[PDB]
């Protein structure tokens, strides 16, 4: 009942999620802005840190946060 | 018979490749509203080769 396991506004950090065929795929890419309210105009492209190859059914997702 | 192995005999839909659907959960068959509950037309999802 744990089939899997692993362990490896300055700035924004992004990141992309997606499935293929049970191949759970991640990518990334952070800088540091100096737009502090959002979003800035210009362009930049993720690149991936991990495939995994979990083969769960994904419909709906949540984030994690600290707590005081 | 060895009762230690199984395969899925019921499900509402297909896998798509590698979709490792492991749930057991009872299978109302359309006309008997189960709610997870075994009877007539309420399928165990899975048999045993024996």
């Amino acid at each position: 009942n744990c089939t899997f396991e692993y362990v490896s506004f300055k700035n924004l950090r992004e990141f992309v999620f997606k499935n293929i065929d049970g191949y759970f795929k991640i990518y990334s890419k952070h800088t540091p802005i100096n737009l502090v309210r959002d979003l800035p105009q210009g362009f930049s492209a993720l690149e991936p840190l991990v495939d995994l190859p979990i083969g769960i059914n994904i419909t709906r997702f949540q984030t994690l946060l600290a707590l005081h | 018979g060895n009762y230690n192995y199984l395969y899925r005999l019921f499900r509402k839909s297909n896998l798509k490749p590698f979709e490792r659907d492991i749930s057991t959960e009872i299978y109302q068959a359309g006309s008997t509203p189960c709610n997870g509950v075994k009877g007539f037309n309420c399928y165990f999802p899975l048999q045993s080769y024996g």
